[PDB]
């Protein structure tokens, strides 16, 4: 299995253990999910490195 | 590269894969069958599959390489260039090239 | 029948015409074996399973019903903390490639 | 070389259909003793055992000892092929068919070419039983039927004096008890409390073709597996054995 | 939060959740008191107790 090459769903998937405070707070200004996609982890992140299969 | 638990467990996966081929491929010569040997082989990375499925023969490598300068779209687009060109061998027409260059690029960016 | 020894079956299906340009027939004898066993063919002569799909990336050795000397002989040996895995109640990463299966799919693939 | 010959060709053949309902593929052992057969069905829910002694044919002359594989549905067809007052003679000679005529009126003979049954040997030995009673089939087969008619499965509790069987399901529920003072008992004997549950399709299949007034004995156990018998000409006997539930 | 990215919906405002209060109980605890603690997690027990005594 490479997630380099499986799909492009998948890598918009998070990572993280828990959302942020910031997340919380730009989400009463209606932003869009493009503003804050570098401050959420997600699988597109990781690509390339080796904890693809690592942790999530 | 990978650490010392996922490589162990490719490692693994691999060797059960190969203990059931080689009963599949003993059963099978024996002639009771319409071929002679297994019929699904075995791919590991994107350039194995397309070579496997549309060819031409030898474009893995190629792939594999023009994957690793440019990227995959300007990998498709040189590899279209090097079928239009004849660098895996002659066709025939016009019409031969252009169905194989589409093909391999539709597989390709696929 | 003489060949395979199974002679008590009462029924057999086939199809009214192959649909290949060969028309090559399969041998008898594993119809008599799939029909003595009752499973069935598919279009490319293999038997399937059909089920919906969900994902899962953490498990519980409980949820799925497997004991942790079991888990640790397929290579599971830490939860995804760091800890060792001696409890069933502690939380396992999965591999990329170990899928759960139904258990109507358990009862068939028997 | 051996030659068999048998009185009422009627009851041979609903004796067989009986014995053929379970099983499909069959292997009889011929001995000087007496043929014999023990086979069990796809599921090994149920073990059939089938005894016939050298007593009971009227006609017997076996020199030697060899299986014979025969197609439980030819058999059937032909055997039933009979009538009430028939005279069945089971032949076989050097060659690899077996001959079955039925003299009556006039001589009729049918061929069956014999086939390779892979012989699997298994057998169970007597077990702890706690609890045995004798009744009629005409009783059980109605039990029976009217359970299947509410559940699909079938209980056996028995007690001192008591035989009492019941059947659950989702809105509807039938019991059936007597006692030895009823003629559907003749006879009981206890051990303890017993309780037990088996499926009601093989029951069905077993307890078919019972008839009036024939004496069955039943013997059965805590969740252990059930055991009916009945004799043919009070020295010959078939037993079934079926797994419980659970 | 991956749905929203894949079908690019705009966020929608959050309802209040016990994921939310946490750390606003923790940052307010920092910010008070000076302790650093994390949820989701183990902390050390020098904090812990001080956090106890304080509250």
């Amino acid at each position: 299995l490479d997630p380099r090459e499986v799909d492009s769903e998948v890598h918009n998937m998070d990572i993280v253990r828990y959302y942020p405070l910031e997340f919380y707070e730009a989400t009463y200004e209606l932003k869009s999910p493009k503003e804050l996609v570098g401050v959420i982890e997600r699988v597109e992140d990781r690509l390339g490195k080796p904890e693809m299969y690592y942790g999530l | 590269e990978l650490p010392k638990e996922m490589e162990e467990y490719f490692e693994m996966l691999q060797r059960e894969i190969d203990k059931a081929y080689e009963i599949a491929k003993k059963a099978r010569a024996q002639g009771k069958d319409p071929s002679l040997d297994v019929e699904i082989p075995q791919a590991t990375d994107m350039a194995g599959r397309v070579e496997s499925l549309v060819g031409p023969p030898g474009v893995a490598k190629r792939i594999r390489e023009l994957v690793k300068e440019y990227g995959k779209e300007i990998a498709a687009l040189k590899i279209v260039d090097e079928i239009i060109e004849g660098k895996f061998g002659d066709l025939g027409s016009r019409e031969k090239y252009a169905e194989q260059a589409v093909r391999t690029a539709l597989a390709i960016l696929t | 029948m003489e060949n395979v020894k199974v002679y008590g079956v009462d029924k057999l299906k086939g199809v009214m015409g192959m649909t290949s340009g060969w028309k090559m027939p399969e041998p008898l004898e594993k119809g008599l074996l799939r029909a003595k066993n009752d499973v069935y063919v598919f279009k490319d002569g293999t038997i399937r399973f059909d089920a919906t799909d969900a994902p899962i990336t953490h498990f519980r050795p409980r949820e799925i019903g497997v004991s942790v000397e079991k888990l640790r002989e397929l290579g599971y040996t830490h939860d995804f903390e760091g800890k060792p895995l001696v409890s069933e109640d502690q939380i396992v990463e999965l591999k990329p490639q170990d899928i759960i299966l139904s258990k109507e799919a358990g009862r068939y693939l028997l | 070389p051996f030659e068999i010959v048998f009185e009422g060709a009627k009851e041979f053949a609903q004796l067989i259909e009986t014995a053929s309902r379970l099983i499909d593929e069959a292997a009889f052992k011929v001995t000087e003793e007496g043929i014999s057969m023990r086979a069990m069905d796809p599921s090994r829910v149920v073990l059939i055992d089938l005894n016939l002694p050298a007593s009971i044919f009227s006609k017997y002359e076996v020199d030697g000892e060899e299986t014979i594989g025969v197609n439980m549905d030819h058999l059937k067809k032909v055997l039933k092929r009979g009538k009430a007052k028939e005279t069945l003679i089971l032949r076989k000679g050097e060659e690899n068919f077996l001959e079955i005529s039925l003299q009556g009126t006039a001589t009729r003979t049918f061929k069956l070419p014999l086939i390779d049954v892979e012989e699997i040997e298994v057998d169970l030995p007597e077990l702890p039983f706690t609890a045995k009673v004798v009744i009629l089939g005409d009783v059980i087969k109605e039990a029976v039927k009217d359970a299947s008619l509410v559940s699909d499965s079938m209980k056996f509790i028995a007690k001192e004096n008591e035989f009492t069987m019941r059947a659950e399901g989702e809105t509807q529920e039938v019991e059936v008890k007597l006692t030895l003072e009823d003629e559907g008992l003749l006879d009981i004997e206890v051990q303890e409390e017993t309780k037990s549950a088996y499926g009601i399709s093989y029951l069905s299949d077993m307890v078919k073709g019972l008839g009036k007034a024939d004496e069955v004995t039943i013997k059965f156990g805590n969740e252990m597996p059930m055991q009916m018998e009945y004799y043919i000409r009070d020295e010959g006997r078939l037993i079934f054995l079926l797994a419980p539930r659970v | 939060f991956g749905d929203f990215v894949e079908n690019n919906q705009t966020l929608l405002p959050a309802n209040y959740c016990e994921e939310w209060w946490i750390l606003e109980f923790v940052k307010a605890l920092k910010e008070i008191y000076e302790v650093h603690l994390e949820p989701f997690t183990e902390n050390e027990e020098e904090s812990i107790e001080e956090a106890s005594d304080y509250l």
